[PDB]
């Protein structure tokens, strides 16, 4: 289509760096039993961790991505039913702006 | 059948080599020849053969004679058949797979469907059509161009003769 | 061909392809009425597939001048294929591979392929070296010269002809060149015809 | 990013709505069959019953999806340990085996994630959430996944294209290049530059790809797809 | 373990208009010139 | 013009009316065929070709 | 004379497009034939039937 | 592409008005409908033929050699 | 060719310009529209043929 265009990749490691820094509990030590509606974290299809307060944090990405500070390039979903967060620095990707 | 197929002729000992107007040569310019996939492959199964002939002759060492036989097996089955389930297949070295007798004989464009049961032919014409309300139903208009490249073999008859010699 | 009903020394005679006649021009007389497209007949041969698809590509060519009379085909993995029968068969082969010192010595050809791309020369170049070489190293004329600097004269020998032009210092660092000995080497092929 | 190790993981859940005993297996690579759930659980070193279902069920409440469950740990009984859960997936390729399980669930399974070491627990929670995602559509609480969201796709361009066909050409160099140093060193014939570095290699390689648009290897050209790389259309400025 | 330049690999070819290209920063007065269309 | 044809002005068609122009290049080669062997340009002379 | 009828007149963007008939007649009465097959040659362009 | 001399529909010589037809919109400052009316081109058919028309031969005047 | 009025003789009129005209209640059959669709003709080469041609 006439807007459209394609990702071309985005360095995910920044990305994952700002993640830690705004509340995310690593994947390797969550404990299920202790938070089993804890929202799902996913950086290119990689389980990096969980968070607890996932409206905020996606908020702060949202106004980063805005901002330019972070690729406008650069997938961004909360799947509120699924407790799910999945994020996409992936090329490939058909997206228009609007 | 006792007389046209006997088991022992679903194997094979003496080769037919087809002529070349089956798998034709084309000679270029003397840096230049074009032979046909069948010549290539036929070309294998003799060199296959000249080997195992003088493995056998010489020293028979068994296990080098069987390995050399099922070579001779492969080049053989893959000239008629190249397209074989499980087999690897006989590779021109441009990639393209070897076309087979099997292969040429095959599909739709195969000598049966695409050579006999169809075929281009002579004195054959195709154009644009176009309605004309002013012509007959069993008319056909038929532009100049294709009517005088279009031909009929009228036989000289002392009815056509002096017309004939007009049209000439 | 020449036309029986007259026969005037030279020949008038015509192709009339799309007609599909070899007619004489003289009389009128059509003297053959098969008559095919060499252009199209050499597409069988030589073509755009690679794949194996098309019907009409039903053969390959060769280079008589350079590879001679040897036809060959790859054994190789195909669609349906246990990778063990591949290896099979081409294990068979190795031993079968009993070739001669010069059906050996076509592994001087490959020295001159991997010589011309390190050089970046063209086809042309390298198909004209493996050509005077193949002419010249069994030679008398050349004797005992240095086999190192024989086929390095080829490839000057090449590219003189395909006018490709290469300097003589360019060779002779691009293998290893005894100045004397690849001047000498060089004269001997240049004096076989 | 780099090499595309494009290996595929199926968890297949067995038997039929109405059937009994219906267990879950995964397809492993470089292994004939698929093995039970719980047995690459205890190859990970998560052994208890108790732990193999925290990883795959978050609510302990869940009895629906728990009963859905049990056949799985009683499919996997016979195995009790890291050791006997490796010799099992090994034999389906001692100590040859142990070692060949170790690999293959370390090198090959679940790669994305990571190719090398401590990463047990991360590749094993991944495993416990894909079952969990596949029980769901079982249970018909979430529905099948649209094998035609356009979300889920992605579209190849001229950079992808080439970057691919550069990776095989490079790796076709580097390996002709060792080649040399091997002939090289046995000689000791100094290893010349230019007798090394075949520049062809690439120029004439990309050239062919680009020119007949068969996306890869002449050797090949009738195995590599062909389309990639057209003729430009100058029919209108549209066009 | 103890210890005892700039090559060429290949041609690249440039897709018109990319960074690499004559034709990126080319005004239109210059393509014409180039005998290019603007 | 039944049948998806149609009637055009011959008058529009002379006043210039759709008219196209139409460029074909036609290419060839000198080959050289090693050694020896080269394709050449010239007028051929039919008693030697 | 007047039509009994009103038409429909005015301007609407046409465009020419390929397919002329000049590229597309094609008669044949014998020509080339193919090798292998003995049949005749295929395209309008070498002649073919 | 230059001007057609005559209109393809009617005939009305139309190629020795484009001069004429540009300098009303830009000297003048004139609309088209005003423009072409000034011109002279009564009839759509004429209109359609300044109206419509791309001058390219400027476009390909350009290029030097 | 589907069907066997899809292959029907007719009588020449060898006409100007580059087409074969036809008359209009014969596209039924053949599937015709006057669209950029081309047609073929087979010349019979015997007075057999043409027979065969007129009488069936
Ligand atoms: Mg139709
Ligand atoms: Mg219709
Ligand atoms: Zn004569
Ligand atoms: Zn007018």
């Amino acid at each position: 289509s006439l807007m459209s265009c394609i990702s071309v990749g985005t360095d995910p490691m920044p990305i994952i760096t700002f993640l830690s820094e705004w509340g995310m509990e690593p994947l390797e030590d969550y404990v299920p039993h202790q938070s089993p509606d804890a929202t799902r974290v996913f950086v290119n299809g990689v389980w990096h961790g969980v968070h607890r307060n996932p409206a905020r944090l996606m908020e702060t990405l949202r106004t980063l991505r805005r901002k330019g500070d972070i690729n406008p390039e650069v997938s961004m979903i909360r799947d509120i039913r699924e407790k799910e967060l999945k994020i996409f620095t992936d090329a490939g990707r058909v997206y228009r702006p609007l | 059948n006792e007389v046209f197929s006997r088991p022992e002729w679903m194997i094979l000992t003496c080769l037919p080599v087809p002529p070349p107007p089956v798998r034709p040569s084309i000679s270029f310019n003397e840096s230049q020849r074009g032979e046909d996939d069948l010549t290539f492959k036929l070309a294998d199964i003799l060199k296959a053969n000249i080997s195992l002939e003088t493995l056998e002759h010489n020293g028979a060492p068994h296990h080098a004679i069987e390995e050399a036989e099922s070579l001779l097996q492969f080049h053989v089955a893959t000239y008629m058949d190249n397209d074989i389930a499980g087999q690897p297949q006989a590779l021109q070295k441009s990639g393209r797979p070897v076309k087979s007798i099997r292969a040429r004989l095959k599909g739709k464009e195969g000598r049966i469907r695409g050579n006999l049961m169809g075929k281009r032919v002579d004195f054959s014409a195709r154009t644009v059509i176009s309605g004309d309300p002013n012509l007959e139903l069993d008319q056909v208009g038929v532009p100049k161009s294709i009517a005088k490249t279009l031909t009929y073999p009228e036989v000289v008859t002392p009815y056509n003769i002096d017309r004939l010699t007009q049209l000439v | 061909l020449t036309c029986p009903e007259c026969k005037v020394y030279p020949p008038k005679i015509v192709e009339r392809f799309s007609e599909g006649d070899v007619v004489c021009a003289l009389c009128g007389l059509v003297l053959s009425d098969k008559l095919v497209d060499t252009r199209s007949e050499w597409r069988t041969f030589s073509n755009d597939d690679h794949n194996g698809d098309d019907p009409s590509r039903v053969g390959e060519a060769s280079n008589p001048l350079l590879d001679g009379n040897n036809l060959s085909t790859r054994i190789g993995k195909g669609e349906t294929t246990d990778m063990r029968f591949t290896k099979e068969l081409n294990k068979a082969q190795g031993k079968n591979v009993m070739d001669k010192k010069d059906n050996e010595v076509q592994a001087a050809f490959a020295k001159i392929t991997m010589l011309c791309d390190a050089a970046e020369l063209p086809k042309i170049v390298k198909d004209c070296a493996k050509e005077a070489y193949k002419l010249c190293h069994d030679e008398k004329t050349l004797k005992g010269k240095s086999m190192e600097s024989i086929m390095a004269a080829s490839i000057l020998i090449g590219c003189r002809r395909a006018e490709v032009a290469r300097t003589f210092k360019e060779i002779q660092s691009l293998i290893h060149v005894k100045t004397k000995e690849f001047g000498k080497t060089l004269n001997i092929m240049k004096n076989i015809l | 990013k780099g090499s595309r190790f494009i290996s595929t993981l199926q968890v297949k859940l067995y038997g039929r709505e109405g059937s009994s005993a219906r267990t879950i297996k995964a397809t492993l690579p470089y292994i004939k069959q698929d093995i039970p759930i719980v047995i690459i659980f205890r190859a990970l070193g998560i052994i208890p019953d108790g732990e193999i279902l925290e990883h795959i069920c978050y609510d302990v409440n869940d009895w629906q999806m728990l009963e859905m469950l049990k056949p799985c740990v009683e499919d996997g009984f016979v195995i009790q340990d890291r050791e006997t859960a490796l010799d099992f997936i090994g034999r389906r390729g001692k100590e040859k085996r142990i070692q060949y399980a170790k690999d293959i669930l370390q090198k090959e399974f679940l790669p994305h994630i990571t190719q090398l070491e401590g990463f047990e627990s991360r590749k094993a929670f991944f495993l416990g959430y894909m079952i969990n995602r596949l029980l769901l559509c079982a249970l018909d609480r979430k529905d099948q996944d649209d094998r035609d969201h356009f979300g889920k796709k992605r579209l190849d361009l001229a950079g992808p294209l080439l970057a691919q066909l550069f990776k095989t050409l490079f790796k076709k160099l580097t390996k002709d290049i060792f080649r040399y140093m091997q002939r090289t060193v046995e000689e000791a014939h100094d290893f010349n530059m230019k007798l090394a570095i075949n520049a062809k290699t690439i120029t004439s390689g990309l050239k062919y790809a680009l020119a007949t648009g068969n996306w890869g290897e002449q050797k090949k050209a009738m195995s590599s797809r062909a389309g990639v790389s057209q003729v430009l259309n100058r029919y209108t400025y549209s066009s | 373990k103890y210890e005892l330049g700039k090559v060429f690999i290949g041609r690249l070819p440039i897709m018109l208009r990319s960074k690499n290209c004559y034709l990126s920063e080319a005004t239109e007065s210059d393509l014409y010139k180039l005998k290019e269309c603007p | 013009n039944q049948e998806d044809s149609m009637i055009m002005n011959q008058s529009s068609i002379d006043r210039g009316l759709f008219r196209s122009l139409f460029f074909r290049s036609y290419m060839d080669q000198e080959k050289k065929y090693g050694m020896s062997i080269t394709e050449t340009f010239e007028k051929p002379q039919r008693t030697n070709t | 004379k007047k039509l009994m009828a009103q038409i429909f007149f005015g301007p609407t963007y046409y465009q020419r497009l390929r397919h002329m008939v000049d590229d597309k007649i094609h008669a044949r009465a014998r020509g080339p034939m193919q090798v292998l097959t003995r049949q005749p040659v295929e395209g309008r362009s070498r002649d073919g039937g | 592409m230059i001007v057609p001399v005559r209109c393809f529909s009617c005939g009305k010589v139309v190629g020795d008005k484009w001069e004429s037809y540009l300098n009303l919109l830009q000297e003048d400052e004139l609309d088209e409908g005003t423009a072409l009316s000034r011109l002279g081109l009564k009839r759509y058919c004429c209109r359609r033929m300044i109206l419509t028309h791309v001058d390219l031969i400027e476009k390909f005047l350009r290029y030097n050699p | 060719s589907l069907h066997k009025m899809s292959m029907m003789a007719h009588r020449v009129k060898v006409i100007p310009y580059s087409t074969f005209r036809l008359n209009l209640s014969v596209t039924s059959p053949y599937n015709a529209d006057f669209d950029g669709d081309e047609m073929n003709l087979h010349v019979p080469q015997s007075e057999e043929t043409r027979a065969e041609l007129s009488q069936l």
